[PDB]
């Protein structure tokens, strides 16, 4: 050992491959374990760090946060430092009709900022008036009203596509692919290690080594 | 493409976010001793 | 023996890296909603970072109108000293006034 | 109205799980197809012994 | 009042650190316990040379 200033006969095997394999395995294992432990630590820290953003996102729009965290499409309202949550019910796409105009025929100067809708719960149910919402959700109360302004062009989600409204009047539907999309995801590409096969390979066989001798006593 | 209609929520069901976990700590690391050696067969 | 070593390491790496990829996927799909809410507050910043260049934007419901901005040299901007309104005492500017 | 313990209210996970485990230690024992004694004994006759 | 350089104000980190280190290149030399010769010489007698 060194430090920085700061009766029986033993039999030895003829092959040393096991020690070399042990060295290779230990080196690879140390590297992979160190790196993957670091990645796990970083993941835990990142999640603990993103909880802070979630704490405010639950305030900005409770419905989306409740839907993404709880596990199912729900509607929630913040009730102090918790969220009161309720599971809400689907409605078929074909049972929804959009009114052509968002203008208020009785109150000039006030326009609905969201499209008005008529939906029925079942295929044979009564017609129910209401207000459209975000990410294909239906609002029962018509309260979204704003002062009417020139230069009104809007898009809204509807089923699997959009509806485009011109000057508080129905213009047309659009497919999802019709609008260019910018990517909000960071790409991470991983490919697996390919399976490999090791064939029997020797520099010299037993027979070649035996034949190397000039004379063999047995044959002679 | 399936629509949803959602009644106003009530305090009947209350939920909270999880508190932060404790991240695992790095291992101490093997203590290696230097030296000079001779291997006999 | 080499087959054994290679196989063992292969299983370990191909499992853990796949797990990392899956977790990345879930993380992105889970952060999309935070994007969806933050875009309402200061749409210019989110549009600029997402589209790929410094861009001004304004929401049109569930989409956003987009327009690229024009670069302006640093030395061609001069800041006025006071934010005081010379005609309305008691009213002040919140951000510096400039001439470019 | 009252007080409540933290455990009393249901919690939803805000966290993404990454279950990375470690690679185990292994031992490579000495393995030999034939010992050199076996290879020497494979011969029919040995000049030295004879 | 005046202007300030960016470095003049204390900066707090909003980034998470990940220290990934590469695996270093290594070389394996030819290593063996007993050469083919040593095994030949280990015999007490050789018919050919005798």
């Amino acid at each position: 050992p060194l430090l920085s200033n700061t009766v029986e006969r033993i039999k030895t095997t003829s092959s040393i491959e096991f020690a070399r394999l042990q060295f290779t395995y230990n080196h690879i294992q140390r590297h992979v374990n160190d790196m993957l432990g670091r990645v796990a630590i970083a993941w835990c820290e990142l999640q603990n760090h993103e909880l802070t953003l979630w704490n405010e996102a639950r305030k900005l729009n409770p419905n989306a946060i409740a839907s993404a965290t709880v596990g199912r499409r729900v509607s929630a309202r913040m009730l102090g430092d918790v969220m009161a949550v309720s599971t809400c019910v689907p409605v078929a796409a074909d049972n929804v009709i959009v009114q052509n105009s968002m203008r208020i025929s009785s109150r000039p100067g006030a326009c609905y900022s969201r499209p008005l809708v008529s939906f029925r719960y079942e295929d044979q149910g009564p017609l129910v008036e209401g207000q459209l919402g975000e990410n294909n959700e239906l609002r029962l109360t018509r309260d979204a009203i704003e002062p009417c302004t020139v230069g009104h062009r809007r898009y809204f989600t509807f089923g699997g596509g959009y509806v485009y409204f011109e000057e508080y009047a129905y213009s047309h539907q659009l497919s999802r692919a019709d609008i260019t999309t910018v990517s909000t995801f960071i790409d991470l590409n991983i490919t697996m290690l390919e399976d490999h096969e090791f064939v029997p390979l020797e520099v010299y066989t037993r027979h070649e080594i035996k034949d190397s001798g000039l004379l063999d006593y047995t044959e002679v | 493409a399936n629509f949803y209609v959602c009644p106003p929520p009530t305090g009947a069901t209350v939920v909270q976010f999880e508190q932060p976990r404790r991240c695992p700590t790095r291992p101490e690391g093997q203590n290696y001793t230097e030296g000079i050696a001779v291997v006999f067969k």
